[PDB]
């Protein structure tokens, strides 16, 4: 797996791999690694598939209650805080996940890293996943809070697609979203084969 | 240890050498294993001192209140089944090999083996404790059915004889018990009465 | 070191079509070196447009298939109607999970048709992560059906060939030609191969013989 | 594996099923395991398949060597000798477990040879994962001076036993019957597993396969 | 990993922590801050293992804010340290224990300036100085050969400095910036972070 | 149980036409030893069923104990309805599952036999909880000695008279003295029909030691 | 497993009066890629060629202490090697190491130097032989390539079919395993030349 | 296994059982576990075939070379040692539980033990193998000194079949083997023949 | 913990190390090379354990400047890569093993130049750039992103130093300074180090 995610002047860019791995043997190329939360947050998945699609989905429900309780949309400090305060009570049980809650509250655009070893930390740009250190190098080279929309469409892109080619882990196709003010789209999916041909020394 | 009892017509005799260890310290020389449950109804105790003991102080309780309610003396078959609860319960928490033996006036003389693990199965006679490997063939060859009391407690004498020679863990006295509708004899077998086998020294 | 687990084998496969869905598995269950019996299907039948393929531990595969049947009751008496598809995959997930500290060793595919009649394949991991799929296979033998399935029925790998719609009568030959390949090499398949295929008319089975080493 | 052997009135009979596995996997479909030692001497074998086939390479060697110094037919009791002397040195490291028969002149002769080096001198033995289905069969139906076929159909049943019973046996049968006057190395005797038939053609034509560079070198 | 350090002045308390959170071998935050508000006059520093941290902290924080509220008066530094041992010790045998090192600065109207030193296993220390982390291995000794009681708040700020170009040149770790904070009668400060 | 101490071999089930015989040796043994050598290791559950066990013999009378009060309580009610063979092997099974589920098995391998309704039902229960049906069964090394020999006579005739059902299971249980040397040469057969439950016994097999004169 | 250190894969296949043999092309060390152009397919011969999958310094190592021994052979016989005898040559040499074995597991495939039949055998890491009619596979997607394998190979195929047959059955295979890859190698052996190719394939 | 021997006014019986097994699984159910060594001296085998088998090879080897360069039939005594010997020497690496017994004309019928660690010591009677703990109180209850050669047979017969119902590890058939000047007569008790005890019924 | 890296262009090839030798936690010296020059036109870079590093370095060494003094022309870069591997190979399974990771680069007056990467089990293979130590796994990416085959030296320097740069931001270890060299038809030549 490779994911990683950023904030910028027009919102949160998030990105990921497709493929799922058993030990070596490649279980599938086309898994959903960005989940929508609500239709303004997304929280991506790393580690073990079955633990962060429960915690997520988990989240996802207490998400919906707060709202229904308290009449306005929960932020992403809370919603993170929230996920990190359920696993926490399971730390050194095996529960295996690095995810990334991203997006858009009163506090403008919004990117947590939450994980299964306790961590909760806000900042810029995060990638977590056994390709993550490649997207890190090419993320860090082009990264710029003042990006326009286009170029860190292509930034995410790129970075995921190279920890891709490393990475034994991670491939499949890259699946783009970009949070906005109004809600979170879907930017793209493509297939790593068709970037190969694409790209670009 | 070495353990044995043995059914005759009216009742049983019951077996034991004397010897507790620890390692290979002889703790005492003189214990008393055969223990009596009820008026006539005694256990044979192998394996843990402190698991044999804990187990029949709770039989003795079970069984002595069980016998007030009914106005009756125990069955031997209820002593029996009172042990293989508890042995059988407790299996991974207890070292015991037990035999239950004794008469009632329901079925007469009876030996019940309740070994490590809680089964329990009745027996024309029975052997257990660490020392009884070394007597399995000799029993094997010598047993008879239809022998007299008196006859159980020389066979019984001679077999524990036997295995307290070769069992560093079994020695020091023999303990015998018949047990009759005329209640319960027992004695002591010591230094020159123990049954005698030469070695065999070469010709 | 009791162990509560042990392998009892078994290969499961299923393809969606447009209009149905196929779940197969070999009829072999094994232990250690030795066979159990020839006759021990790995299909169940969950509603009248839904079966479930259960590979792996065998004490599993039956106190979960037991488990399910007596949710698809619940369901349907506090609901008024029969779990849908979808909603078994969903379900099968939580309970999947709700041992994710002691798992059902079992590895399970749902072959189905969903709400608007077409085929429906969820895939299974031990305990319950799930997706919808186009055609999966599991247990045993799966490294060596996935690759064949990728390659004919996903078109992988192939240039200038036209990417048509999967017949019935094709998705059953290759069904029958990867269990038979498969039966070659996968020491636990074997014995015979047992196909349920689910349409809107209902569910029926064809058996087919496989080598008995 | 299944191998096995007989005693029967004029010789021996030896079989063996012809699988080899790596894991849970079969790896050949058609593996050779009744070994040539000498003219008159067979050796199955099962374990470690380097193993078996450079023991009995090695011991065959040897044995050759033997026979033109002495100019005689070597005897089955010489070939055991040796087995069970180098697999004794090993330690049980050499995973050969073996069923040694031929005819010399002091008549047929059977021994199972295991890899730490003991042997039994036997009219029936059983070896391999499959040797305890193989040897119900001869507990069951074995008789003392069986007829050739008789003895021949008692090894096939012995090794189908283990063959259809064992994860780990498969394929045919071959058999090798060695008598007085003749040798008959029958590979396979019987097939009693077929692959199914194949349903539908995958017949890739040319250009199917994407190719990014090509280069043809011609020869003489 | 985590550098924290402390020394305390006549009348003010000075206080630097790193800003990286790092996992494996990465830094995934360089402006992470290890310093939690208790009150108008307490800093509580905590580093530790992941999770335990923050949850001991702010559980910590939110008491010692309810003492507050239901009160009138906040917690001296001397109770809030002892409070903060009370829990860390209680837990140590139990199901929960917390793994966080900590150090807790404080100004009390009537006692002063407070620097207080607590390990895991939840042993108390009042110090002049102090730090945590393998940071404090190469440090340590540049406190003690520099520090008195009278040291100015300047100069404190010039003897950290001191610390923490020790730690560029000679620890293997990078920790190039570090949040820095003071305490006094007039509360909590923040300084400049200093930074290479 | 996490370690047994007394404990039998195989048990051995085939189907006939009227019935399901079964077979079991009458030896405890205690590693090696050859401990108690008259024991039962086959139980009437009711009319229609039986049952054999392989392993920790204190944990066969325990399910002994439970399955008999069981049979008990339901002929109190006098309701005309009682366990099928079936219905046994069902519970058996989740007995089992949840003894394991718990990490404290009951160390047994069972054989349930039955007849009801003019269908012959033979089913195995491990002490893991694996199940299932099958025309015969074998546990223990009965699984690789005795079953490729029922095996091999079930496909050339998949449908047995009692008295071929019951000289098939007596060349098992000689092949199996003869190769496990936990056997004893002293067993039971238990045979269901319409008629109910018979167990046989003490029986033993003729024996053949001709080979020992041929070392060869 | 020492074996999937590295990754990797080989096959060979055999036609009418044809052999084939394919490799994928990763050279990586556990996740990481290193390199995708490392060599597993080696001559030995003019129509004789060995691929070894494994570990990597293994499959180098066994590749020129073969070519050291079968060069003496060549000079000293007065001839180019058969197939089978360098199988067995092979078999020798990693026999040698049976107590502390290389980690590799190689496939020949060639056509005899003298009547152009086909041969095709691959050996265990201590040297075991298997000699087959059809195909032989080793590596880290064992199972993978012979579910392809046993599902497309027909007998008696011309050049161009089995080119196709052996890289659909190696594309397809490596696509399933995460350490197998980058890039497919084929060579096609016939009586009068060899046809090298590169293949398109995934890079991930 | 079970192995036994016993000395007569001039000779010896030498007993066994007829099992070999790994683990429960009996692997020939008629062995030969009494092995000549020279004209008029065997061994008893107890503990691994392969070592036991290994042993006996040499020391029938070492002991020809030695009786040929004298010239003239070895010592029973010799016999024992040169088990004795290898036995002690190899004891980390061997598991041999063996009894040498024989007849030569110096000192007539002799019974040695040599069990695992590899002591010498010569006995009236030997018992040896892990079925020989169940017969320890039988022999020495049974055991008199001066028996005939047929009263020392049925003792061995009878010993080792109590041996054999109890033992699991032992089994199959009895082998005997007497030995005295006028040379070595050996019998098979099988079936029927075992010596028989009932199984104590209620 | 030591970073190696080399970029191949067609005419040069440029390779850089980090200048940290360290122990436990501090860094005991900063000026460290861990390049050997083996001949005119052959760099040996070499990290791994301590004391098989140069034990292992400067016996290739010593036998690649005995070969030019016995026949009078150098190995060329493939031939020393190859003896080099031959050794490290032949010692892999001997009971002087050593546990060396390494990269040679040369320039070969026929074939142009070389990079070669080696790992310590001896596995060979020639790449257009390469890597070593865990900072290798956030900088291969930066320069498969960037890397082409006709790369002029300039912009190899600069391409090295967004890698170094990526280091300093982003890896835990503090690594301050470079050393760096290229060579070419001309022999091995030093540039600046690259320092922060
Ligand atoms: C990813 O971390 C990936 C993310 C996950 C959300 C798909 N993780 C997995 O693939 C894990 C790695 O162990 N595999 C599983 O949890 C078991 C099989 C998944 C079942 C499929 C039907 C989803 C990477 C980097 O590990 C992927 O290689
Ligand atoms: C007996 O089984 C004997 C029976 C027992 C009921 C008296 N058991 C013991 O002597 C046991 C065996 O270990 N010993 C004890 O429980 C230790 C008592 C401990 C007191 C101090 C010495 C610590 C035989 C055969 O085991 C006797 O050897
Ligand atoms: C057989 O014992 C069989 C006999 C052997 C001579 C073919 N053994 C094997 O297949 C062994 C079992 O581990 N496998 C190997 O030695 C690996 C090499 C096999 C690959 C080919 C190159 C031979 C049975 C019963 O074990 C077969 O399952
Ligand atoms: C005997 O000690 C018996 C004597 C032996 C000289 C025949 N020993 C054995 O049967 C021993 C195990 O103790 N078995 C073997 O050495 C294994 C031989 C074959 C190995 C393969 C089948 C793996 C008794 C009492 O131990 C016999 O039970
Ligand atoms: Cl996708
Ligand atoms: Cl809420
Ligand atoms: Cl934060
Ligand atoms: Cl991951
Ligand atoms: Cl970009
Ligand atoms: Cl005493
Ligand atoms: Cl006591
Ligand atoms: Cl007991
Ligand atoms: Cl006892
Ligand atoms: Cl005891
Ligand atoms: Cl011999
Ligand atoms: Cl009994
Ligand atoms: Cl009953
Ligand atoms: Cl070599
Ligand atoms: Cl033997
Ligand atoms: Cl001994
Ligand atoms: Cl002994
Ligand atoms: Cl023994
Ligand atoms: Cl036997
Ligand atoms: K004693
Ligand atoms: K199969
Ligand atoms: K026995
Ligand atoms: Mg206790
Ligand atoms: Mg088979
Ligand atoms: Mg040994
Ligand atoms: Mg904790
Ligand atoms: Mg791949
Ligand atoms: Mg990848
Ligand atoms: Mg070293």
């Amino acid at each position: 797996t490779t994911t990683l995610a950023f904030k910028f002047r027009h919102g949160v860019i998030v990105a990921a791999d497709s493929r799922a791995t058993a030990g070596a043997y490649i279980a599938s190329q086309t898994v959903k690694k960005v989940i929508e939360i609500n239709p303004y947050l997304l929280g991506t998945m790393a580690g073990g598939a079955a633990d962060c699609s429960f915690w997520e989905r988990l989240l996802a429900r207490q998400c919906r209650i707060y709202e229904l309780r308290n009449k306005e949309r929960i932020s992403v400090a809370a919603a993170s805080k929230l996920l990190a305060n359920m696993v926490y009570q399971y730390k050194g049980m095996g529960l295996s996940m690095g995810t990334m809650i991203c997006g858009w509250d009163k506090r403008g655009p919004g990117l947590y890293y939450v994980d299964s070893e306790g961590n909760r930390i806000s900042g810029a740009t995060f990638s977590v996943g056994s390709g993550s250190v490649y997207a890190y190098g090419v993320m860090d080279r082009g990264y710029s809070y003042d990006l326009e929309v286009e170029q860190a469409y292509d930034l995410a892109r790129r970075a995921i697609y190279q920890a891709t080619y490393r990475d034994a882990y991670s491939g499949g196709a890259v699946n783009l979203y970009h949070v906005r003010e109004d809600g979170w789209i879907r930017v793209s999916s493509d297939n790593v084969a068709d970037l190969h041909e694409k790209y670009s020394g | 240890t070495t353990i044995m009892a043995v059914q005759f017509d009216g009742g049983v005799v019951l077996g034991a050498d004397s010897r507790t260890t620890t390692g290979s310290y002889i703790a005492n020389r003189v214990t008393d294993k055969l223990t009596p449950i009820h008026d006539r109804i005694f256990c044979c105790r192998s394996g843990s001192a402190a698991d044999t003991q804990a187990v029949a102080d709770a039989v003795t309780y079970q069984l002595g209140f069980h016998s007030i309610e009914l106005n009756e003396p125990p069955l031997v078959h209820t002593a029996a089944s009172l042990f293989k609860e508890m042995c059988y319960r407790y299996r991974e928490d207890l070292m015991a090999g037990i035999i239950i033996a004794g008469w009632d006036p329901q079925e007469g003389g009876q030996v019940y083996s309740v070994p490590m693990g809680g089964m329990m199965v009745r027996q024309s006679f029975a052997i257990g404790g660490s020392g009884s490997s070394y007597i399995y063939g000799y029993v094997d060859a010598t047993y008879r059915e239809g022998m007299t009391k008196e006859e159980c407690l020389q066979f019984t004498a001679n077999a524990l004889a036997l295995a307290m020679e070769r069992d560093g863990s079994s020695g020091g006295v023999i303990r015998l018990a018949a047990i009759a509708e005329s209640g319960v004899e027992r004695q002591v077998l010591l230094g020159d009465q123990i049954p005698k086998f030469a070695v065999a020294t070469l010709p | 070191r009791f162990s509560p687990y042990v392998f009892n084998g078994g290969t499961i496969l299923a393809i969606a079509g447009e209009d149905f869905a196929i779940v197969a598995s070999d009829t072999r269950l094994s232990e250690g070196f030795s066979i159990h019996t020839r006759d021990s299907p790995k299909c169940y039948k969950l509603t009248d447009k839904t079966v479930i393929g259960c590979s792996g531990f065998h004490g599993d595969c039956l106190t979960l298939t037991k488990i399910i049947e007596a949710r698809l009751k619940m369901y349907k008496h506090s609901n008024n109607k029969a779990m849908t598809t979808g909603a078994i995959a969903a379900m099968l997930s939580t309970i999947l999970y709700s041992r994710r500290f002691f798992p059902y060793y079992v590895y399970n595919i749902i072959g189905g048709l969903d709400e608007e009649g077409k085929g429906a394949v969820y895939s299974f991991d031990p305990v319950g992560s799930y997706q919808r799929d186009s055609f999966k296979a599991g247990g045993s033998a799966s490294a060596m059906l996935q690759p064949l399935l990728d390659n004919q029925v996903g078109f992988k790998n192939m240039q200038n060939v036209e990417h048509v719609p999967l017949s019935l009568d094709r998705a059953m030959r290759l069904v029958k030609d990867v269990f038979i390949s498969a039966a070659e090499r996968d020491v636990y398949t074997g014995d015979a191969l047992r196909i349920c295929i689910v349409t809107k008319e209902g569910i029926r089975e064809e058996t087919v013989s496989l080598r008995k080493d | 594996t299944t191998i096995a052997g007989v005693v029967y009135k004029d010789g021996i009979v030896l079989g063996a099923d012809t699988r080899a596995t790596e894991g849970m996997v079969v790896a050949d479909k058609n593996c050779s395991k009744i070994h040539f030692i000498s003219p008159n001497i067979y050796c199955c074998g099962a374990g470690t398949a380097a193993d078996t086939d450079m023991t009995t390479q090695l011991i065959s060697s040897n044995l050759e060597l033997h026979s033109l110094s002495t100019g005689r037919l070597p005897r089955v009791v010489t070939a055991n000798r040796m087995l069970k002397q180098m697999l004794f040195r090993y330690q049980g490291y050499i995973g050969a477990a073996l069923v040694l028969g031929g005819v010399d002149v002091t008549g047929p002769h059977l021994y199972s040879i295991y890899p730490h080096g003991s042997t039994d001198k036997l009219p029936y033995v059983t070896m391999g994962s499959g040797s305890l289905a193989a040897m119900a069969v001869f507990e069951d139906k074995f008789r003392p001076d069986m007829e050739e076929e008789e003895a021949k159909n008692l090894v096939s049943e012995a090794i189908a036993a283990g063959i259809f019973n064992d994860l780990g046996s498969g394929s045919n049968i071959d058999l090798c019957v060695i008598s007085k006057n003749k040798l008959d190395f029958l590979r396979p005797y019987t097939v009693p597993n077929k692959k199914g038939t194949r349903l539908g053609r995958y017949r890739c034509e040319k250009g199917t396969t994407a190719v990014l560079t090509e280069k043809i070198t011609p020869l003489e | 990993m985590e550098y924290l350090i402390g020394i305390q002045g006549p009348d003010y308390v000075l206080v630097a922590s790193d800003r990286v959170a790092a996992s494996n071998i990465v830094q995934m935050k360089d402006d992470h801050d290890k310093m939690f508000k208790m009150s108008e006059k307490i800093l509580l520093l905590c580093v530790g293992e992941a999770g335990d941290t923050v949850q001991f902290a702010e559980y910590i924080q939110k008491n010692v804010q309810l003492y507050k509220m239901r009160n009138g008066y906040e917690l001296s530094p001397t109770a809030a340290a002892n409070f903060t041992r009370r829990n860390l010790a209680d837990c140590l045998r139990s199901r929960t224990p917390y793994h966080v090192n900590l150090l807790l600065a404080g100004y009390d109207e009537h006692e002063g300036p407070a620097l207080y030193y607590m390990d895991y296993l939840a042993a108390l220390a009042k110090a002049p100085f102090a730090a945590h982390g393998y940071g404090a291995f190469l440090t340590l000794s540049i406190l003690d050969r520099y520090y008195t009681p009278t040291i100015s708040r300047e100069r404190a700020v010039e003897l950290l400095r001191k610390c923490l170009e020790e730690l560029q040149k000679r620890f293997i770790l990078n920790l190039p910036t570090f949040s820095v904070r003071i305490i006094d009668k007039n509360g909590i400060h923040d300084l400049d972070n200093i930074s290479f | 149980t996490q370690n047994p101490m007394v404990t039998g071999t195989s048990v051995l089930g085939v189907k006939f036409e009227g019935g399901v015989v079964i077979a079991a040796d009458m030896l405890g043994s205690y590693g090696s030893l050859a401990r108690f050598r008259n024991i039962s290791r086959i139980m009437r559950v009711n009319n229609s069923t039986m049952l054999g066990a392989s392993g920790d013999y204190a944990d066969f009378q325990y399910l002994k104990q439970v399955l008999g009060q069981m049979v008990i309580d339901e002929e109190l009610l006098g309701d005309g309805h009682s366990y099928s063979p079936r219905a046994i092997h069902s519970w058996l099974t989740r007995a089992m599952y949840s003894r394991r589920s718990k990490m404290n098995p009951l160390w047994n391998t069972m054989v349930i036999g039955g007849y009801a309704d003019g269908e012959s039902f033979l089913g195995y229960v491990d002490m893991l909880g694996v199940a299932y049906e099958a025309p015969s069964l074998a546990t223990g090394y009965g699984a690789y000695l005795a079953q490729p020999l029922l095996r091999e006579v079930l496909e050339k005739q998949p449908v047995l008279s009692q008295t071929e059902a019951r000289d098939l299971v007596e060349r098992c249980m000689r092949v199996l003295y003869y190769r496990d040397a936990r056997s004893y040469n002293r067993f039971q057969i238990a045979t269901v029909t319409e008629k109910g439950v018979e167990i046989e016994g003490p029986l033993s097999t003729e024996t053949n030691w001709d080979i020992a004169h041929m070392i060869s | 497993s020492i074996m999937s250190y590295n990754g990797g894969a080989v096959m060979a296949m055999k036609g009418k009066n044809c052999v084939a043999i394919a490799a994928d092309r990763r050279f990586g060390i556990q996740a990481q890629m290193v390199t995708t152009d490392f060599q597993k397919i080696f001559p030995m011969g003019d129509r004789l060629y060995i691929g070894l999958a494994g570990l990597a310094t293994d499959v180098q190592t066994v590749a020129q202490r073969l070519k050291f021994r079968l060069n003496l052979y060549e000079l000293k016989e007065g001839r180019q090697i058969k197939p089978y005898t360098l199988m067995s040559m092979v078999a020798n040499l990693l026999y040698e190491k049976r107590f502390g074995p290389y980690y590799t597991e190689p496939v020949i495939a060639g056509l005899d130097p003298k009547t152009f039949k086909p041969f095709i055998c691959s050996l265990d890491l201590i040297g075991c032989p298997m000699v087959t009619d059809d195909f032989v596979v080793s590596g880290t997607c064992a199972e993978q390539m012979y579910g392809m394998c046993e599902s497309l190979w027909e007998p008696n195929m011309d050049p161009d079919h089995l080119f196709e047959t052996i890289s659909q059955a190696m594309l397809n295979a490596v696509d399933r395993d995460a350490v197998s890859g980058m890039g497919v190698i084929v060579h096609i052996i016939e009586k009068d030349k060899i046809t090298t190719r590169t293949l398109k394939a995934r890079m991930d």
